[PDB]
RNA sequence: AGGACCGAACCGACUAAUGUUGAAAAAUUAGCGGAUGACUUGUGGCUGGGGGUGAAAGGCCAAUCAAACCGGGAGAUAGCU
RNA sequence: GCUCGCCGGAAGACCAAGGGUUCCUGUCCAACGUUAAUCGGGGCAGGGUGAGUCGACCCCUAAGGCGAGGCCGAAAGGCGUAGUCGAUGGGAAACAGGUUAAUAUUCCUGUACUUGGUGUUACUGCGAAGGGGGGACGGAGAAGGCUAUGUUGGCCGGGCGACGGUUGUCCCGGUUUAAGCGUGUAGGCUGGUUUUCCAGGCAAAUCCGGAAAAUCAAGGCUGAGGCGUGAUGACGAGGCACUACGGUGCUGAAGCAACAAAUGCCCUGCUUCCAGGAAAAGCCUCUAAGCAUCAGGUAACAUCAAAUCGUACCCCAAACCGACACAGGUGGUCAGGUAGAGAAUACCAAGGCGCUUGAGAGAACUCGGGUGAAGGAACUAGGCAAAAUGGUGCCGUAACUUCGGGAGAAGGCACGCUGAUAUGUAGGUGAGGUCCCUCGCGGAUGGAGCUGAAAUCAGUCGAAGAUACCAGCUGGCUGCAACUGUUUAUUAAAAACACAGCACUGUGCAAACACGAAAGUGGACGUAUACGGUGUGACGCCUGCCCGGUGCCGGAAGGUUAAUU
C-alpha cells in the first residue's frame, strides 16, 4: 500500500501538446509529468487515488533535458519523466 | 588512415575511472593532487 | 605404420606421418576429461619465462592414471585414444567393478587385453608392481621415485627403463638418458616399454606443421643486435664470440647441475 | 588432400605518375602480391621503460624511441654562441 | 514541376561502437557554411523517444581481475585459498496489419505466448552445499530434401496510342497475408522391456557404470519443409469525393500454377582427417540428513504480477576516429532484373544522389586521356612508361625433373544469327488419370504441361561474331635464396629473418632455464622419442688436417693460496 504522501508527490503537472490532445481525444490517454523516481505502480495508484478514475495501464519514459545558452554561456536542463496513463473507456479525466 | 584515438567507453571507465584510481594508492595520489588543484572533472567518470 | 606423403606441393613434399589404425575414432570419456588453457610462456607476472611457445591447437587435459592405485583388481582395455597432451598414447581400462580409467598405452597393448596392479600382479606388459617385486634385469616404465606419488620416468614414447641391480630397499635403475640411478624397491613401475615408438620417425615438413603444436620461431642470436644477445652485432656475418645463452653463461659443454641434495641418488652420470 | 592453382570480398604494399604551403603530417590513380591459412577480423584481457615485445628492421611501445611520456632535483652544467 | 546525368554487393536499407538532441515544427540570417542564401547538421523557441516478449539489468561462467583468513616482503607492498567479479559465450516468452511532422515487434486492432506468486480441487514421497546425465563445442568435403527469392503462364482491372502498324500469340499493373496452434513428412541417431547381482560414482541411490540371464523384432529420440487453422479477416488495382494541392474519407476485382533456385534451413547432421577441437548455470534425474496424517511434488482451474533503465537521430559518415562540412580509417546484417562462373563487370530496379563558388574564352605550359604516316628500342642507367596478350572447347606441346611438376609450355583451329534434324532434341521436373496397399505427407504405371543444353547439316550479314565492359605477353641463358611465409607503421620487401631438416650441448624432475629481495610462477598438470640454449638451414654427394692460443670438460698427486686460529 502506497501512502497518500508518496502519491501527492508523485505526479508533477500534466504535460500540454499535440501529441498529448490526440492521445487523449483518440486512446483517452493522459499524459503526465511526473517525479524522475516514480514507479507504474506509483503512478498508478496515485492516479486512481487523486483523480478518481479508473487506470488501465501506465506508460512511462524519461525525457533528458537539453544543453541551452544563456547569454554566451552553457547550461543543461533538467530530465524529467512523462507518463501515459490509459483511462478506462468512461473515465474522462 | 587509423589514428591512435579509438574510443570505448568500457575502456575509457576500466583503466581511468574513479574505482580504478581508488584501486591503488597512487591512483588515491592522483585524486588528490587533482582535488588540491581545483579540478572541475576528478576522473574520466564524467 | 610410417608414411611417406607424395610431393603433390612443396609443403607436403618433405612430410612423413605416423599413422595407428588401431586409434579411437571418435570423441574421448567425458568423465575423464579437463581444461587446460594456453599459456603463451608467460608466468604470473606476464612476463615471457620460456621463449617459442604459442599458438597451437586447442587441447583438452586427459586425465591419465600414473598412480596406477586399484590393487587386485582386474581391468580390460576399453581402447585404445590419441591424446593431445604427450607423445604416447593412452589406453581407456575398465574395472570389473565399473570404473574407467586412463593409462599409458606400452608397447603391445591392445583392446581387450587384461591388466593388473599389486604384489600378486603377474609379470606381462602392462602390470603395476612394485619394484621389489618385479625381477631384476626386467623393462619396465611409468616408475615412480617416491612411494606413492606416481609415475614419473620413462612416460614419453617407446622410453623404458632397466632394472639392472637390487641392493637392500633400493633398486638401481639404467634411466633412456644412460644414467643409473637408485630408486626406492617399493616404488612401482610397470612391465614394458611405452608404445608408439614410431613417434620419432614422423617429419613435419613444414613450418606450419610446427606452428600447430605451439612452438613459435626461433631467432638465432647472431642475427640480433649487441643490445639483444650477446652474440649480436656485426658488419656481415661475424660471430668472434664464445657460444652463450641469451643471458650469458656458455651454451656448448658447460654443465649446470647443483643438487647436494639428490647427488646422492645418481650412481653414475648420463656421459 | 594440399602453408595446391586462377580470381572478387578481405589482408598487404612491388612499379610509375600526381600531390609535396597536399583532398591527405604517408594519400590518389593505373597496374601489383596473398587470398583454407605460419590467414584475417570484432570484443575483452595481460606484459611497463635499462623495462616490455620483436619470423630481428634497433623494429614497435598513443603522429615521439640506441632507452616513452608527465612532474620534480632544476635556475643541472655550458672554458661555447 | 518537367527533362538530363550518377550509384545501384551502393553513393540503397538496418544496426553495434562512438557521438549526444545533430531528430520534427515555427521563426531569423549577425557570426558559422571556403560564393549568395529566402536554405542549413547555424541562432532562438516549442515539441518529440510509450515494451512481461527488442536490449540492458538479471542467473551462469572464460581469459583475466580482486581477494576474508593465509604465505612472503625495510615500509609502501607481492602472491594467493575459500569466495567474488568479469562477455566477446550459455540461460523464458510476439506476430501481422494501421497509425505521427517527429516513436513504434513499445501506441492502436486482431490473434498469441512465457515465467512466477497466491487460492480452490484432486492424485502423491518430498528433500542438497552431494552422485549421474545434459548443456557441450574442430577443420575440410559431399550430396540429397527444402525454402527465401525470381521467371513465365493463368486470372483480374485498365488501354487501343502525337509517326507506318497495333482487337492481338498486343500493352501496362496487380496477383500479398505473420506469429501461434494442430499434423507429423524428406532426413539423422538408437535395438526395446524385464529380472538378478556388484570391490566403481567422498555415504545412499530406484540414478549412472559393470556382470548374468529371459523375452519381444518394432519401440524411441530428433527433424527442415508441406498441409490445415489463424483468415467470412487484413491488404489489395483502380474507382466514388475531398486538399490549407504537403495530404486525406468510402469502396474495392483477381489474389492461382508450373518451372528455376540460394552461400539461408534440415545440418550441433553425415563422410573423412589430424593439428584431436571452452566453462558454469538454467534443465532432466538419484538419493542423504531431515520431514514425515505438515511441508513439499504433479496436473486443472481462477486471480494477480512481470519492476527499473535504453528506445529520437547519424552510423562507410558533413553527426564516429582524423584541428576542417577533410578524396583517409571504421565491426555486423539484407542481397531484385538482363547478360555473366561469379558477391567480378556493363546497363537498370527499389531507393538515393549531381559531391556549397559560378559565368566565359578556347594562348603557352602542366595534369588525365584518344589517334597517328615511314621506321620500330635507334630511347634510356634500365623497354621506365606505354603498347601488346587475354574467354571457352578441341588438337598439340621441349629440355630438365625431387616423377608431383615444367604446362595454360610453345603453337593452332572453331566461335554471330536463321532454319532443319527436333514447329524444343538429350537431359531435369512432373498434373490429371489408372491401379494397389501395413489409407497416408503412401507405393507402381504413365506421360500431359513447364524447363532445356550441346552437336551436325544448310543458309545468311558485316572489315571484324570470346565484337562492348571484363579478360595471362611469350621464349632462352645465368647469380642468390629450397619452397609458402616475415621484415625497417612513414624513402630499403631483399640475397636479410623465419622455415622443415641437421648437429653440438645442458637437463633425472623440487629438471636445466626464465620472471621474481621472497613467497610463488612459467617450463609442464610435460618426464630424455621430453624440455632449454646454440649454430647451420629443403633435398642430393659430402663435410678434410690442426687441441699450439682462448673457452669448455675431466684429474687431483705436488707447488702457491682467504677468512679462521
Ligand atoms: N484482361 C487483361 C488481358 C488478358 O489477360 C490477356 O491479354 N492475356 C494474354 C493471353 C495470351 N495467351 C498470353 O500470351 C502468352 O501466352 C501464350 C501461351 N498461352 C503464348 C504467347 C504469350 N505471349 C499473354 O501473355 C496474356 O497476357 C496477359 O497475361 C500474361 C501472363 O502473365 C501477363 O504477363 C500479361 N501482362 C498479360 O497482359
Ligand atoms: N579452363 C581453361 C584453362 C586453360 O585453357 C587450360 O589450362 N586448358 C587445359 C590444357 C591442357 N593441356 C589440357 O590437357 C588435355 O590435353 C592434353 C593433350 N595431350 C592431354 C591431357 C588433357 N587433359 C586440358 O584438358 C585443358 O583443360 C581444360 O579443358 C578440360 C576439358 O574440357 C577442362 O576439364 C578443364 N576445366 C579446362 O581447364
Ligand atoms: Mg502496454
Ligand atoms: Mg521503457
Ligand atoms: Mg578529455
Ligand atoms: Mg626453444
Ligand atoms: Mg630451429
Ligand atoms: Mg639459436
Ligand atoms: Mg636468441
Ligand atoms: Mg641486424
Ligand atoms: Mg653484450
Ligand atoms: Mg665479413
Ligand atoms: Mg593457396
Ligand atoms: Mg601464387
Ligand atoms: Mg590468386
Ligand atoms: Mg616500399
Ligand atoms: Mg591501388
Ligand atoms: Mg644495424
Ligand atoms: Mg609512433
Ligand atoms: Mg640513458
Ligand atoms: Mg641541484
Ligand atoms: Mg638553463
Ligand atoms: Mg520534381
Ligand atoms: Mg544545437
Ligand atoms: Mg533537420
Ligand atoms: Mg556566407
Ligand atoms: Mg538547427
Ligand atoms: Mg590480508
Ligand atoms: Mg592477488
Ligand atoms: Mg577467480
Ligand atoms: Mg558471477
Ligand atoms: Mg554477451
Ligand atoms: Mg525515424
Ligand atoms: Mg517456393
Ligand atoms: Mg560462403
Ligand atoms: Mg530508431
Ligand atoms: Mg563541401
Ligand atoms: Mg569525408
Ligand atoms: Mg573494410
Ligand atoms: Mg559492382
Ligand atoms: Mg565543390
Ligand atoms: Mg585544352
Ligand atoms: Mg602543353
Ligand atoms: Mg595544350
Ligand atoms: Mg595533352
Ligand atoms: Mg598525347
Ligand atoms: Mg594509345
Ligand atoms: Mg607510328
Ligand atoms: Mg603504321
Ligand atoms: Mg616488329
Ligand atoms: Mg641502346
Ligand atoms: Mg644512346
Ligand atoms: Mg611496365
Ligand atoms: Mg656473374
Ligand atoms: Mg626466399
Ligand atoms: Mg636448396
Ligand atoms: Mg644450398
Ligand atoms: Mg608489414
Ligand atoms: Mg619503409
Ligand atoms: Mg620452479
Ligand atoms: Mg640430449
Ligand atoms: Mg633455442
Ligand atoms: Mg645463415
Ligand atoms: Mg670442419
Amino acid at each position: 500500500m502506497i501512502r497518500e504522501e508518496r502519491l501527492l508527490k508523485v505526479l508533477r503537472a500534466p504535460h500540454v501538446s499535440e501529441k498529448a490532445s490526440t492521445a487523449m481525444e483518440k486512446s483517452n490517454t493522459i499524459v503526465l509529468k511526473v517525479a524522475k523516481d516514480a514507479t507504474k505502480a506509483e503512478i498508478k495508484a496515485a492516479v486512481q487515488k487523486l483523480f478518481e478514475v479508473e487506470v488501465e495501464v501506465v506508460n512511462t519514459l524519461v525525457v533528458k533535458g537539453k544543453v541551452k545558452r544563456h547569454g554566451q554561456r552553457i547550461g543543461r536542463r533538467s530530465d524529467w519523466k512523462k507518463a501515459y496513463v490509459t483511462l478506462k473507456e468512461g473515465q474522462n479525466l | 588512415m587509423k589514428r591512435t584515438f579509438q574510443p570505448s567507453v568500457l575502456k575509457r571507465n576500466r583503466s581511468h575511472g574513479f574505482r580504478a584510481r581508488m584501486a591503488t594508492k597512487n591512483g588515491r595520489q592522483v585524486l588528490a593532487r587533482r582535488r588540491a588543484k581545483g579540478r572541475a572533472r576528478l576522473t574520466v567518470s564524467k | 605404420a610410417v608414411v611417406k606423403c607424395k610431393p603433390t606441393s612443396p609443403g607436403r613434399r618433405h612430410v612423413v606421418k605416423v599413422v595407428n589404425p588401431e586409434l579411437h575414432k571418435g570423441k574421448p570419456f567425458a568423465p575423464l576429461l579437463e581444461k587446460n588453457s594456453k599459456s603463451g610462456g608467460r608466468n604470473n607476472n606476464g612476463r615471457i619465462t620460456t621463449r617459442h611457445i604459442g599458438g597451437g591447437h586447442k587441447q583438452a587435459y586427459r586425465i591419465v592414471d600414473f598412480k596406477r592405485n586399484k590393487d587386485g583388481i582386474p581391468a580390460v582395455v576399453e581402447r585404445l585414444e590419441y591424446d593431445p597432451n604427450r607423445s604416447a598414447n593412452i589406453a581407456l581400462v575398465l574395472y570389473k567393478d565399473g570404473e574407467r580409467r586412463y593409462i599409458l598405452a606400452p608397447k603391445g597393448l591392445k583392446a581387450g587385453d587384461q591388466i593388473q596392479s599389486g604384489v600378486d600382479a603377474a609379470i606381462k606388459p602392462g602390470n603395476t608392481l612394485p619394484m621389489r617385486n618385479i625381477p631384476v634385469g626386467s623393462t619396465v616404465h611409468n616408475v615412480e621415485m617416491k612411494p606413492g606419488k606416481g609415475g614419473q620416468l620413462a612416460r614419453s614414447a617407446g622410453t623404458y627403463v632397466q632394472i639392472v641391480a637390487r641392493d637392500g630397499a633400493y633398486v638401481t635403475l639404467r634411466l633412456r638418458s644412460g644414467e643409473m640411478r637408485k630408486v626406492e624397491a617399493d616404488c612401482r613401475a610397470t612391465l614394458g616399454e611405452v608404445g608408439n615408438a614410431e613417434h620419432m620417425l614422423r617429419v613435419l615438413g613444414k613450418a606450419g606443421a610446427a606452428r600447430w603444436r605451439g612452438v613459435r620461431p626461433t631467432v638465432r642470436g647472431t642475427a640480433m643486435n649487441p643490445v639483444d644477445h650477446p652474440h649480436g652485432g656485426g658488419e656481415g656475418r661475424n660471430f668472434g664470440k664464445h657460444p652463450v645463452t641469451p643471458w650469458g653463461v656458455q651454451t656448448k659443454g658447460k654443465k649446470t647441475r647443483s643438487n647436494k641434495r639428490t647427488d646422492k641418488f645418481i650412481v653414475r652420470r648420463r656421459s
